[PDB]
């Protein structure tokens, strides 16, 4: 079927717990940021932000990798063609609980993929975070939803040239909404928001406006000159890839 | 580097790390079925998954340029030519 | 595809980018004299390595036409290179 | 009791490992070809290399003298003994591989492309007429440029190769052009080899003797002594530049 027995998790867990602590140090003085932001806004560039800003220092937990760690992943592969998942977050996501944990405890530097479309499972995991003493910041990416989408559909359509047999974006107004509850219930000590080119464009420590809001903004404000370059660049690729 | 380059580098960054991690759970797939250890860094299987490991986990947010990103891509060819190899002389 | 200045350019990329692979063989064989592994034991994983390394400098490198597949290439050599480097030192240990 | 006095065990280990290599993606016929280059030291043979492993689809097998200098059994010791100079210890390893890789090779009935020591009328003499003795078409392929082209690239890769490893000029090599020319008309009128072509630098093809029937060395010496067309004006401003960023 598709269960897992209890020393396959502790193999997998001791494995990712060697993996993940090489070339990184302890900190006295720990940080934890947890991501937000639509799916195809590009999240991967917080990493460039804050693996660099923590010069290589910083250990990034992404649930989604950890699908085809599950113990029989070829034979859910070669039934389930697109829909293993719910097969698969019972197991990643406790990977990701046991990870988180271990790793607070030993007061590494942590960079953890947020459900952000809900408001509690973030909330309860910077919750235990501060308690072990870790600096816990918010950070979300943020462009306008349709490229967004876009990006999406350009990376289903590359998804589907490595392996036949292989979203989470419409969520605009649950993004906004936890985000001013969220900051409100003071669960962040800093509030950052980032945009595709690196830009820091809100940061709770310099700025007083609401996080929320700089994201309304962003989202429902008039395209900028990059933003409608970048929608040619899609129509491009999707293009080729419509034939490639 | 502008704006979009800067994107376009980010989006070559992400397409890298999904295929590397498709290769380290493959990795991981072949290792167990040899029965080596986890921390056998005399064994070159254990080597990969590590220099890898720390790529994905670490090296490729930190590259800059897209060369970077070809050295990265042929050596990940490198290793898949390998693990390709090894799986067909098993189910064979 | 390619200027003449550009394509002796590759020509030159591509001898360069040989010689090391070439090197690396010669360092990939001498540490496996050192462990014992027989000239054609396929079964060893260093004999894989060992394989894929000499098939390209002896064939594949010299079908390469585009600038972008040396890199592709030296970045392997790379990888190579860095466990020849863990590999030895472990010796030493 | 030598610092570069190799076993037979040891010279037969890297023989029987480089065979094997070499084999390695090869399939053999009796229809065989072999290729013979020529052409100075910085002419830039890996054009051939490419023209010919493409042109033989993955079958040739290039077979490279230096490539084994390395594979000495002591050839550590004797980097850190001699710096540049272990090559004069080396060589004595490093031709054995070669006429011992030839030898068998051409009775195992693979295409091979060797160097050919133009510089000498002996040697691809004897090797040409003992590789015709195994049903094998035996050819010539020259690399041709202009004189100065090669010595400048033979300056770039001496300055380049002291930038990798700091204890690994033109004259330690070869002013070949007038045996180069001499010789390639004397293996002309000899009538020894089945082909002869000669490529240049854009891998084109300026001369082939089945198809044309000028001198192969009436050819060489329009390209050693002819005008300089623009494509060579400028790889030596390229030189020039590339140089001076070396050094």
């Amino acid at each position: 079927i598709q269960d897992y027995t209890d020393s396959e998790f502790k193999h997998a867990l001791a494995r990712n717990l060697r993996s993940l602590t090489r070339g990184k140090k302890s900190s006295k003085q720990p940080i934890a940021i947890l991501l937000g932001g639509q799916s195809g806004a590009g999240k991967t560039t917080i990493h460039r932000i804050k693996q660099k800003e923590f010069q290589g220092n910083i250990v990034i937990i992404d649930g989604d990798s950890f699908r085809s760690q599950h113990p029989h992943y070829l034979e859910l592969q070669q039934e389930y063609g697109k829909d293993s998942v719910e097969y698969t977050k019972d197991f990643a996501g406790k990977m990701v609980e046991s990870l988180v944990t271990k790793l607070s405890s030993l007061g590494y530097n942590l960079l953890i993929e947020g459900t952000l479309r809900t408001v509690d499972v973030p909330k309860k995991t910077a919750q235990l975070l501060k308690n072990k003493g870790y600096e816990v910041q918010l950070a979300l990416i943020a462009t306008k939803p349709e490229l967004s989408y876009l990006s999406t559909l350009i990376r289903y359509e590359e998804l589907y040239i490595i392996n036949p047999n292989q979203h989470h974006d419409f969520i605009v107004n649950h993004l906004v909404d936890n985000t001013r509850k969220l900051e409100e219930l003071a669960i962040f000590e800093r509030i950052q928001i980032y945009q595709r080119d690196r830009s820091c464009v809100y940061d709770s420590k310099e700025n007083t406006t609401s996080a929320a809001d700089v994201l309304q903004e962003l989202f429902f404000g008039e395209w900028s000159q990059v933003e409608k370059e970048m929608l040619q660049v899609g129509e491009k690729r999707l293009n080729e890839l419509l034939e490639k | 580097l502008n704006p979009v380059e800067d994107y376009e580098l980010t989006l070559k960054i992400e397409i890298v790390k999904e295929r590397g991690a498709n290769l380290l759970s493959r990795l991981y797939r072949y290792q167990d079925s040899q029965g080596i250890s986890i921390d056998d860094e005399s064994n070159p299987w254990i080597l990969m998954s590590d220099d890898l490991s720390d790529l994905i986990h670490t090296n490729i947010y930190l590259v800059e340029t897209f060369d970077e990103i070809e050295r990265y891509s042929g050596y990940l060819d490198g290793i898949e030519r390998m693990l390709e190899i090894s799986e067909k002389r098993m189910v064979a």
